[PDB]
């Protein structure tokens, strides 16, 4: 994952999830669009 | 009663008569501490709704000493268990199936060669001992232009701390 | 129907107003306690019967933690004042009523 | 409503159905809550609305289901997970620390250990800025961040 | 059938404190004269025994009793052992029953007597004034004058 | 309660222009009217 | 110089203190401060903290009688709030007027 | 009252014992009717000079009920005085030890900030569960009323209550739910 | 006299058969005593409100750190209600 503070969804397989109180954006096909939110 | 998993038994007071050589099978050398036992006897139990605490107590007692030289409630108290007084006693906290009656004896082979055993006693008493004996410190050089300053602690704090620090290691009782 | 405060603890309060609307009359007679609320009062064959007179002298600490607990207090009450302040104290001090 | 067994045959059979009650107060009104004059007189304790309003294991039921508005929706919403963690909803369950007017996920706060100077201070927040226009009742409005 | 406004019961439909009806008016009234009558009897028979009253005297207010003594903070132009009626009476109290004025009660109803008993000064009283490196310090010494009256009765009238 | 006084017209302070304040604190046993009051 | 700036302290304190013991007897009615001294005002009821907090320790049923002139009045202020229109004023809340 | 002068200074300032339920109960509106009667604040006699405090007994101090998130979110900082003996427990993990604590920390926070507050602190008792001592038991008058109400959970409801609310909305009778 | 109360100046020993007897001689029954308020009574600081009752009918009423000596004061609370020499009894005239 990387720290942003502006999520953006880079393929059309990320997927925004808010877990533990902070957005998330998960990639299951490109895991280097992790991203987590600060 | 038998011995249940998870249970806990009584202890000895041994006097430490002294050390000596124990040799190996594989040839290794193994120092060891005799320790006597004396007179242990059981002289208290206390139940573990009244000993405050986990556990039940059995208090036990160690070196024969001088009626004359001891109290009147400690003297009373060993009169009523018919047994003389004794210098040291230490408790021992064991559960419920472990009880030893009062005024019992207890013998060296309590314990069993092969085990592992905890031991307690005062350390050796060295007076008022500076930084050097009593916590490593590393001194001052003992030339090199230097003042009445070799066995002395250095700084003891920083100066934005108008103090000293609890705990500080500082010269005192070892 | 209307009670402005409940009339079964101190008093029976009554308000009202004279005709004239210049002064209010209260009426307050007091409330008795009834006896269905009360309780009832709580309620050596040879020798002589020995006074049972022991006194245990306690040290300063042990007796100052009795007193604590007795009276619900800390002990620094029960510890000793000096000279200067025993002397400044008013032994014989202003009653009123 | 409609329930599906599995014996392998599966089969969907329909059981009886609750009605709206007879005579709303506002026929007028849109969403349920507007019909029964009920837009901002319902808090995280009343169970018997929000009961109605969620499914039978603990869950929100949708939108365009109830009837309900946004606004509703949204507050309904909060108001059953704050009475599911304050534990008013026993039998509508999956599948100690006794709490209430619980906004966030208990698993998902940090401690605050760095409290801050006396005008930056983070505080704690109680309730939910939802029910910020819920009748007051009271001439001190809501503390919505302890 | 639901009245046009019901709203069902929820924990924020209905105000948390409960609902008073306050007493009708004309039975009220009529429960306002009997209540006046029975005090009026009580006064009339002589259903009571030291009285206290709370009068306005001297831009204060005193809760007095008969038998009473007040240190008043100024002279008063009276010669001492001197009968004076005080005479703005907030309050008279009794056991069982109490009179309140709105905000004076009548002069007909109540009578304050009371007697100088003394005209006398305060002990001194140190007014300094000082201000840090301004050299500035002053001391002045003030008396104030006072007289003590004696509350000798409180005596009331059937007037209601 | 001052704006209460004020919406009833009882001055504010009711240590003001009001019977409480204006009439005599006392008067002698006999009857006759003390003199009047400096302030 | 203490001494002189200690009696304005003085007449705080003990006003503090008053406004302290009425506000326990009030609760012990059931009413507050603000309710009690409010509405006695409302009532045409002249009396200070004073003499408010010595009939709070010494004459209870006077200060009950009070609680419940000053709860009655705060009743009436309600039921005028909510009737606002042309109900008759309410006994307790009539003014006397003066001249 | 026709007193003695004796028995009548003892029955004014005579100390009470009030008994408080915790159970479901905010520790700080606790902690403020305790801080009062602790103080003497509620008895017309008080003075700060007068020795006027009460005796509060609270009982069900583990079953208190912290609102929003502060069971997370609260943290109680001390310091061993020693380097290094800065410590911080959250809300839960004081109450996991001791479950007095935070009903006791409130109460002396409240407290006036002077050298009667441990001998109020003296006279206040607490304990975690139901059980109260005898003594304690057969010292008390008047157990105050709680302070918050408690919400009632869903399957408390009598059916008349249930059957009272009115139906709001009509579900469609093909739905899964 | 003025601000004295009665068992000040007049001098008793024991009010309950004083009491008693002015019962006795004025046709009433003898009065019960009834504990009616109670506070701590563990501790050495109890409180006790002693009512003393005659045919169920609350007479008098008296505090005291002990439940006899607030039948004792309960006792001589009623003695003074009985013979007129109370607290809030109308003052002399002068
Ligand atoms: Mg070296
Ligand atoms: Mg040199
Ligand atoms: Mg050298
Ligand atoms: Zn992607
Ligand atoms: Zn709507």
């Amino acid at each position: 994952f990387k720290n942003k503070t502006v999520l953006k969804k880079r393929c059309k397989d990320c997927y925004l999830v808010k877990r533990r109180g902070r957005w998330y954006v998960y990639c299951k096909t490109h895991p280097r669009h992790k991203q987590r939110q600060m | 009663h038998p011995w249940e998993p998870g249970s806990f038994r009584v202890g000895l007071i041994a006097l430490k008569l002294g050390m000596m050589p124990l040799w190996t099978k594989d040839g290794q050398k193994h120092v060891v501490t005799l320790l006597q036992v004396q007179d242990c006897h059981v002289l208290k139990y206390t139940s573990k709704e009244n000993c405050n605490g986990k556990m039940a107590t059995l208090s036990v007692g160690g070196k024969t000493v001088s009626r004359f030289r001891k109290a009147t409630s400690i003297l009373e108290f060993y009169r009523e268990l018919g047994l003389p007084p004794k210098q040291t006693v230490k408790i021992f906290n064991i559960t419920d199936n472990a009880a030893i009656k009062p005024g019992t004896p207890l013998y060296a082979a309590h314990f069993r060669p092969g085990q592992y055993v905890d031991v307690t006693a005062k350390t050796i008493g060295k007076g008022f001992q500076g930084v050097m004996k009593r916590w490593g410190f590393k001194g001052q050089p003992a030339t090199h232009g230097q003042t009445k300053t070799h066995r002395r602690p250095g700084a003891v704090a920083t100066g934005d701390i108008g103090r000293v620090w609890p705990g500080t290691k500082m010269p005192g009782k070892m | 129907t209307y009670s402005p405060l409940p009339d079964d603890y101190n008093c029976n309060v009554e308000l009202a107003l004279t005709s004239d609307g210049r002064t209010i009359v209260c009426y307050h007679p007091s409330v008795d306690i009834p006896y269905e609320h009360t309780k009832p009062i709580p309620r050596d064959q040879v020798l002589k019967t020995r006074l049972e007179e022991k006194v245990e002298h306690l040290e300063e600490g042990p007796m100052i933690e009795q007193l604590s607990k007795m009276f619900f207090t800390t002990k620094h009450r029960w510890y000793p004042h000096g000279r200067y302040h025993r002397c400044r104290k008013n032994l014989n001090p202003p009653k009123d009523r | 409503f409609r329930e599906v067994v599995e014996t392998t045959i599966i089969e969907g059979r329909i059981t009886a159905t609750p009605k709206e009650s007879p005579n709303p107060p506002n026929p007028s009104g849109q969403c349920p809550i507007c019909r029964w004059n009920l837009k901002h007189k319902y808090n995280y304790d009343d169970v018997l609305l929000l009961s109605q309003f969620i499914r039978p294991h603990g869950g929100m039921l949708p939108r365009k289901i109830t009837g309900l508005c946004q606004e509703e929706h949204r507050k309904i919403e909060e108001c059953v997970k704050m009475a599911h963690r304050a534990g008013l909803l026993p039998n509508h369950r999956p599948r100690q620390l006794n709490r209430y007017l619980t906004r966030w996920a208990p698993g998902s706060v940090k401690p605050i250990y760095k409290k801050g100077p006396r005008w930056n201070r983070v505080r704690m927040p109680v309730g939910s800025p939802l029910l910020r226009d819920n009748v007051c009742y009271s001439r001190t409005p809501w503390k919505l961040y302890h | 059938s639901y009245l046009p406004g019901y709203v069902p019961k929820t924990s924020l439909s209905s105000p948390p404190w409960p609902e008073v009806v306050l007493p009708d008016p004309v039975e009220e009234t009529r429960h306002h004269a009997e209540v006046v009558k029975k005090v009026n009897e009580m006064i009339v028979t002589g259903q009571y025994g030291r009285l206290f009253a709370v009068v306005h005297f001297a831009s204060r207010q005193w809760k007095v009793t008969s038998e009473d003594l007040i240190l008043i903070g100024n002279e008063l132009d009276l010669a001492c052992g001197e009968r004076i009626r005080l005479e703005k009476v907030l309050l008279v109290g009794a056991d069982n029953f109490t009179l309140l004025g709105k905000p004076l009660l009548g002069k007909d109803l109540v009578r304050v007597e009371a007697t100088v008993i003394e005209k006398t000064e305060s002990w001194p009283r140190i007014i300094m004034r000082f201000r840090k490196r301004k050299n500035f310090k002053k001391k002045r010494i003030v008396t104030t004058p006072q007289t003590v009256l004696r509350i000798n009765s409180i005596e009331i009238a059937p007037c209601l | 309660g001052g704006q209460w006084r004020l919406q009833q017209g009882l001055a504010a302070n009711p240590s003001g222009y009001g019977p409480l304040t204006e009439l005599p604190d006392w008067s002698y046993a006999d009857g006759r009217p003390a003199p009047p009051m400096k302030g | 110089v203490k001494c002189t700036k200690a009696r304005y302290l003085k007449k705080k304190n003990m006003r503090t203190l008053w406004i302290n013991r009425i506000t326990a007897a009030s609760q012990e009615h059931g009413l507050k401060y603000p309710a009690l001294i409010g509405n006695l005002v409302k009532c045409q009821v002249e009396l200070n903290r004073k003499v408010l907090a010595d009939l709070a320790i010494y004459e209870p049923k006077t200060f009950k009688s009070l609680a419940a002139l000053a709860s009655r009045r705060r009743h009436e202020g309600f039921a005028a709030a909510l009737g606002d229109g042309k109900e008759p004023e309410g006994i307790f809340s009539r003014v006397v007027q003066y001249h | 009252s026709s007193f003695s002068r004796a028995p009548q200074q003892w029955a004014t300032f005579a100390r009470i014992w009030y008994l408080l339920d915790g159970k479901m109960q905010p520790p700080g509106k606790l902690a403020a009717m305790a801080s009062i009667r602790l103080q003497g604040l509620h008895k017309p006699v008080y003075h700060a000079l007068s020795d006027c405090g009460d005796h509060v007994v609270i009982m069900n101090t583990r079953h208190i009920a912290f609102s929003g998130n502060k069971w997370e979110q609260k943290v109680y900082s001390s310091h061993t005085g020693y380097p290094g003996g800065f410590r911080q427990v959250t809300a839960a993990q004081l109450h996991l030890r001791d479950p007095v604590a935070i009903v006791k920390l409130a109460i002396y926070g409240m407290l006036p900030k002077n050298l009667h507050r441990r001998t109020m602190m003296e006279r206040l008792h607490l304990f975690p569960d139901e059980y109260i001592p005898e003594d304690i038991l057969k010292n008390l008058v008047e157990e105050l009323p709680q302070p918050r109400k408690i919400p009632k959970r869903l399957d408390e409801y009598t059916q008349e209550e249930i059957d009272a609310f009115p139906r709001l909305w009509t579900p469609p009778e093909d739905y899964r739910l | 006299m003025t601000g004295k109360e009665l068992f000040e100046m007049w001098k008793i020993i024991n009010p309950m058969g004083l009491l008693v007897e002015e019962l006795k001689k004025r046709n009433v029954s003898a009065p019960e005593s009834r504990l009616t308020r109670q506070s701590g009574g563990t501790t050495a600081l109890p409180l006790y409100f002693v009512g003393l009752y005659c045919d169920k009918k609350l007479i008098a009423e008296g505090p005291g750190e002990t439940v006899l000596v607030a039948e004792e004061e309960a006792a001589r609370v009623a003695l003074r209600k009985l013979y007129g020499f109370t607290e809030n009894r109308r003052p002399w005239n002068y």
